[PDB]
């Protein structure tokens, strides 16, 4: 039957690493395994953006972190706390969600599913796989890259105010470095990413009319949702994404994005903002894959007979982070 | 919230104008502006959008001829016009549209109006400036219906708009009715001013337009006697 | 993408409530919303219309309660002022917002009913001072009627004029509501030289039937 209940985790944490994520997973966590069930005949019907498990995975996240980064200082609802703020070691690790007894995961193994309404290849699994709880805005790094064709999920394609989360099938390496002090910088393969557009271009037609499709970058809202902003070696990177959502779609050589380390930033486990150390001392440097994107899409007014669809970089939510990992899975009560 | 125009502009076909707008009381940063057109005897319609973003749009019929433009520094907005045609002359108005910002960082962009220019005339000719030449409209038997009679002053033959007319310098107000300019086949305007008085005050009052074309700095006063 | 309104005019008695229309060629519902993306303006002469609705029944902040709008199907829309009175005359219009170029009604006139009034009806010849310029301007002069429709026909020595003719209307007079009209005929001297009998003649729902005014010279 489906069912709500309070899924435990498992990783490969160590005892003897500092790391906070080890850490915290040591006694948060059970030591990582796998069973996979196929059920034969069976059709279930999904919704990710209805999954429980989404709103657990944040919990536990914003338990991590509040654990782990502690700000310096805090602005909640008005409210001001200061405290210690230490810099840590950081580096995510992978967290699989388990049910525990008289409960099972069904995931969906359809090809480019979407994410809701019926499966008609679904299998039990004791856990979900391996989620890096990468926290960032408009890219998605380090996630699990399609295995067949390029897909993109919503909630109500026809709102756009509801996200549009973007899954490849093949990745796109960033490499991110702070030399040798809030000054910093992401490399990109121009080649690399307009494929990338192209196969977004292509299934965003499918969507929505093959409209001519124009990217533009971010505009309108707090840095956290302007910039691609993300966390590399305990530092909170802001890399200004201009040159990757200038675009238009009708009919060679590095990207080179400015980035600055922030210690003010306005906070995603909750309303208000926090400010944290300023950045160690030495090389900070990240090569991540690209696995996904969050978009959003302009509205009002447009042109009924040749409607040309607007995007930018979107995010904010990082529980659209998590379900982007988690759209295959729900947990129901046997 | 304020958005003041600048105009207006007299102009010769084919010669270029510009007209601008400023705006105060609100965030420029975040709001797109456009241009619309109203006709004489008309008649609204949109010419020109400049979004927050200095993305423009301009109507077909008179792209690549008219221009938006947006200076966030000064929050001043710009329409120039090229090439202008006798058609082209309207009245022009700067309006605020609507910029919607969500959440997860969408914008929804709505072109209706709640804020607007006072409007400025944009006139297109090959008319020189002309003082009116004024007509008396003397009453008579056939002007004359039982008690009222009726009197007035022709003022053919202006350009440009506007005309002020009064009457014995401003002594008499009720019963005048000065009528709209049209514009005539010449590109050249013509109204009329009448005034309906007691029959019998006819020979016994003196009645007298006061004609006031300011663009070509002319007076005129026309005494209106029977015959 | 286009809007219709009606009636062109319309008259509406001192307390009672108009009643205006608005057609939609298309559907201005925008489904995220789910409100009807159409705005209603007033405007009043020498001013800038003024935004009185938006999403089709939503009043604007400041706005009279008396004013109201509705929306069916996406597609036919109504304004409706209550307690119509002397400041609520002017053109209303509405407008599109749903789809790009925004696009305008076309305008209905709102004036106030009253009893009819035929108009008093006055004829001018050119005064020989225009004649000496070389042009003939004869002018005939409907003098407070009601309601605005009425026609003037020129006839000179009985034949009828056409596009040797100009008009112009008052807006409605805010005291009485009556309209005044000029009617003007424009000859050269020579064309004015070539006849004999000038008659501007009047036809108006206030007159039994029409009134002729003439004059020979
Ligand atoms: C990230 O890319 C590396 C190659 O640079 C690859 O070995 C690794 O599997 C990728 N991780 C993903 C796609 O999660
Ligand atoms: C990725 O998906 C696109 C369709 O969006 C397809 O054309 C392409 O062949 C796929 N590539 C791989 C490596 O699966
Ligand atoms: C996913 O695809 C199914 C297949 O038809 C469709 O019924 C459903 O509406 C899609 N989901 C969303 C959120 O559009
Ligand atoms: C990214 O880093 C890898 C090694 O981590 C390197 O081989 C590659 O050339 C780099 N690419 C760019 C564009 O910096
Ligand atoms: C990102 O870079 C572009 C290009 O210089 C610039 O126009 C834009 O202002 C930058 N973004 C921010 C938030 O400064
Ligand atoms: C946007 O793209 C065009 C060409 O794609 C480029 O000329 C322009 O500089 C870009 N804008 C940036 C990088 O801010
Ligand atoms: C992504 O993974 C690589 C190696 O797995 C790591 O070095 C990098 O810091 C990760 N990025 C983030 C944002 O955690
Ligand atoms: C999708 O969004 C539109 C726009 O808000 C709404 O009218 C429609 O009902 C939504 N569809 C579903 C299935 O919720």
């Amino acid at each position: 039957k489906e069912a709500t209940t309070t899924l435990f985790c498992a990783s490969d944490a160590k005892a003897y690493e500092t790391e906070v994520h080890n850490v915290w997973a040591t006694h948060a966590c059970v030591p990582t395994d796998p069973q996979e069930v196929l059920l034969e005949n069976v059709t279930e019907n999904f919704n990710m953006w209805k999954n429980n498990m989404v709103e657990q995975m944040q919990e536990d996240i914003i338990s991590l972190w509040d654990q782990s980064l502690k700000p310096c200082v805090k602005l909640t609802g008005g409210s001001v706390i200061t405290q210690a703020c230490p810099k840590v070691s950081f580096e995510p690790i992978p967290i699989h969600y388990c049910t525990p007894a008289g409960f099972a995961i069904l995931k969906c193994n359809d090809r480019n599913f979407n994410g809701t309404g019926p499966c008609k290849n679904v299998s039990t699994v004791q856990c979900t796989h391996g989620i890096k709880p990468v926290v960032s805005t408009q890219l998605l790094l380090n996630g699990s890259l399609a295995e067949a064709e390029v897909v993109i999920r919503s909630e109500n394609f026809t709102n756009n105010a509801k996200t549009i989360i973007i899954q490849l099938n093949e990745t796109v390496e960033i490499n991110c470095t702070r030399p040798n002090i809030r000054q910093a910088h992401c490399n990109i393969s121009r080649a690399t990413w307009n494929s990338t557009l192209k196969k977004i271009v292509a299934k965003l037609r499918e969507q929505f009319g093959n409209k001519t499709i124009v990217f533009q970058p971010s505009s309108g809202g707090d840095p956290e949702i302007v910039m691609h902003s993300f966390n590399c070696g305990g530092e909170f990177f802001y890399c200004n994404t201009t040159q990757l959502f200038n675009s238009t779609w009708n009919s060679e050589g590095t990207i080179t994005l400015p980035c600055r380390i922030k210690q003010i930033i306005n906070m995603w486990q909750e309303v208000g903002k926090a400010m944290y150390a300023p950045p160690i001392e030495g090389q900070i440097r990240c090569s991540s894959n690209i696995t996904g994107l969050l978009l959003t899409r302009d509205g009002g007014n447009n042109n009924k007979t040749n409607g040309t669809e607007i995007f930018r970089p979107g995010g904010g939510d990082m529980r659209d982070n998590w379900r982007s990992e988690l759209y295959k899975y729900k947990v129901v009560k046997i | 919230m304020k958005l003041m125009q600048s105009g207006g502009v007299m102009v010769r076909p084919g010669e270029s104008a510009t007209l601008s707008c400023v705006a105060s009381g609100f965030d420029f940063s975040r709001n797109g502006f456009e241009w619309l057109r109203q006709g004489p005897g008309k008649g609204l319609q949109w010419l020109a959008t400049v979004t927050f973003e200095s993305k423009t749009h301009v109507t077909a019929s008179a792209r690549g001829r008219f221009t938006i433009s947006r200076d966030n520094s000064r929050r001043t907005v710009y329409l120039q016009m090229t090439n202008l045609q006798p058609d082209d002359t309207a009245m022009y108005f700067c309006v605020k549209d609507q910029t919607i910002f969500h959440k997860n960082g969408a914008v929804d962009f709505f072109s209706y109006f709640d804020l607007w220019g006072r409007g400025a005339p944009v006139i297109v000719s090959a008319a020189s400036t002309k003082g009116p030449s004024v007509f008396p409209l003397a009453p008579s038997s056939k002007s004359t219906s039982g008690g009222t009679a009726a009197l007035g002053c022709l003022v053919k033959d202006y350009f440009p708009e506007p005309v002020t007319v009064s009457w014995n310098s401003g002594a008499l107000t009720s019963g005048v009715h000065t009528f709209p300019a049209v514009l005539q086949s010449s590109g050249l305007y013509s109204l009329s001013s009448v005034v309906t008085v007691p029959s019998s005050s006819l020979g016994t009052q003196t009645y007298i337009c006061n004609v006031n074309h300011k663009p070509s700095n002319t007076k005129v006063d026309k005494r209106v006697e029977p015959k | 993408v286009v809007m219709t309104q009606s009636p062109e005019f319309l008259a509406v008695s001192l307390g009672e409530r108009a009643t205006l229309e608005c057609k939609s060629s298309h559907s201005l519902l925008y489904a995220p919303y789910d409100k009807d993306a159409l705005v209603w303006y007033q405007q009043k002469p020498g001013q800038p219309p003024k935004l009185l609705l938006d999403w089709a029944s939503s009043r604007r902040s400041g706005v009279s309660d008396r004013f109201s709008a509705t929306s069916a199907s996406g597609r036919y829309f109504t304004l409706t002022i209550s307690n119509f009175r002397a400041d609520d005359v002017a053109t209303y219009y509405c407008q599109q917002t749903r789809w790009t170029p925004p696009t305008f009604g076309g305008g209905t006139k709102v004036d106030l009913n009253r009893t009819v009034a035929a108009p008093s009806v006055f004829i001018f010849p050119p005064s020989d001072e225009q004649l000496k310029s070389g042009t003939a301007s004869v002018v005939c002069l409907l003098n407070n009627f009601y309601p605005r429709e009425a026609k003037v026909q020129w006839k000179v020595d009985n034949a009828l004029q056409s596009g040797n003719s100009q008009e112009s209307v008052t807006e409605q007079d805010s005291k009485d509501s009556t309209y005044s009209l000029s009617s003007t005929l424009t000859l050269s001297k020579a064309d004015y030289e070539k006849h004999k009998v000038y008659a501007c003649e009047v036809t108006h729902q206030g007159l039994s039937s029409p009134v002729t005014k003439s004059f020979n010279r």
